[PDB]
């Protein structure tokens, strides 16, 4: 039987803050996601390639501290780090402190498929990420 | 931060996090996400987990292989692991936040210790579920 | 990569590791040395533990946590813990290395799959022993 | 009280090395283990001990860490460290910096001065300096042996 789950981050979402119609966007956001997970699951798609789209679309997504959307660091930038792993090999892939990166998770399976690292990070991980194709982006795309 | 976690059709486990951590950081501060163990693992002998919340805290008490290895050595349930780690580990060490986890046999928990944890999931060929708030 | 791990009269554990990484790696690459439960852990309930060889492997197995998780939840010696990661799951995922561990009992081990591990221990008021080869 | 301390794992070949190459090793080695023993005796906490001897470790030039790590394939250095203590589970680390003499001094300095358990690269520099620790060239890590490697 396969199965998807998301998470788009745990906090203190408070019912008294929200309107029904603020709730609804979360909601179809998360619903979109994983009914986009759940039809790749059922045409044989692997768990990898699954939670890769997934987080790419919560990356996406505006609502989310993740790719677009971002926090802000105490200098106005967005640092995004990432990481994905694959129980059948128990390869992994990671990114920390990138900003010129439009989606971490993207640039994590690269690490973990195209590099003999677990995880790279800062201006090595763009470097490395830009050799093998991967677009350079302004961190000012996740600035909502 | 966001996450995905997911058990296909093969029994394969994989899982994804991503994030653009902590609100006003530090620059150069690196919280539970990137790093395996703590914000993102998955093994096919037991379960794929990705994690939300107090990053330290997930580092320190490597929460996402903690889950795991209380079920691959302690014979916990995914429901048990999940429970010691969110409910009772976490908040003993200051930590808040929440993980989705699968196991092998696609068992699905989505427990967090915090007020909301935006979270869906679904079955293959089912429907989805969404959740904000606790219940 | 250089890492020192200590109990002391009081009974804590404690570990730390240091590394200039591996000869003329990728720029921006990191290894087990600065991941917690990778390279370095230590927990007054089972061990502290300092790992050196196979970056990406010692992160993959969490070799240095994987030492406490199968003394604390398996019940495994520190020995046996010792034996399992080093001799076992570090090269089934291809890796070669060793590590140092203490457990809060002031039992040491020092295991390693390599040709060598420069390394040394001793017990406080006693003579040091050091070691190169097997 | 007990103190182990390792320099490194890997293909270390005898017919390579002299005695009195070895020696070396065995002797900056054991300085460090009886500096460690010697700090347990006098009640020193695990923490400090782990600390002062990964600092020698660094110092010493034969092992691969702050003095004496090996280059990047840019021929840059690029050094890690971190330190955990087992009693409050709390833990510091950096990774790959460049300016920093003792990369355990600056994880210890994460642990205890910032609401992180790592930071990384400038980010991680800037964190110490802010705080006092000095800036070194990288210059400083360098040996022939290393380069020759
Ligand atoms: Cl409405
Ligand atoms: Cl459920
Ligand atoms: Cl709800
Ligand atoms: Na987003
Ligand atoms: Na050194």
């Amino acid at each position: 039987k396969a199965v998807i789950a998301i998470h788009g981050g745990a906090g203190a979402i408070s019912r008294a803050q929200m309107s029904l119609q603020q709730e609804l966007r979360y909601i179809e956001a998360l619903s979109a996601i994983v009914e986009t997970g759940q039809k790749m699951l059922e045409a044989g798609e692997s768990a990898l390639d699954v939670v890769t789209e997934a987080v790419r679309l919560l990356e996406e997504c505006p609502l989310f501290n993740a790719g677009i959307g971002a926090v802000f660091t105490r200098d106005e930038t967005h640092e995004l780090d990432a990481c994905v792993m694959d129980g059948n090999t128990l390869k992994a892939g990671a990114v920390a402190g990138v900003s010129h990166l439009r989606n971490p998770v993207l640039a994590a399976r690269l690490v973990m498929e195209q590099s003999p690292h677990v995880m790279m990070i800062g201006e090595g991980a763009e470097n490395f990420a830009f050799a093998r194709g991967m677009e350079r982006v302004s961190p000012e795309i996740f600035s909502t | 931060t966001v996450g995905a976690v997911a058990l296909d059709l093969d029994g394969n486990l994989a899982a994804a996090t991503s994030t653009g951590g902590m609100t006003n950081k530090l620059p150069g501060a690196v919280g539970s996400t990137p790093l395996v163990g703590a914000g993102c693992y998955a093994n096919n002998a037991s379960v794929a987990v990705s994690c939300t919340g107090t990053g330290e805290v997930f580092i320190r008490a490597l929460a996402a292989y903690d889950i795991a290895a209380l079920m691959d050595y302690g014979g916990l349930s995914l429901a048990e692991a999940c429970e010691r780690v969110v409910m009772e580990k976490l908040p003993a060490l200051g930590g808040s936040g929440g993980l989705i986890a699968i196991d092998h046999e696609g068992n699905v928990a989505l427990p967090f210790n915090t007020e909301g944890m935006y979270r869906a999931w679904g079955y293959a060929g089912d429907t989805p579920t969404t959740g904000i708030y606790r219940e």
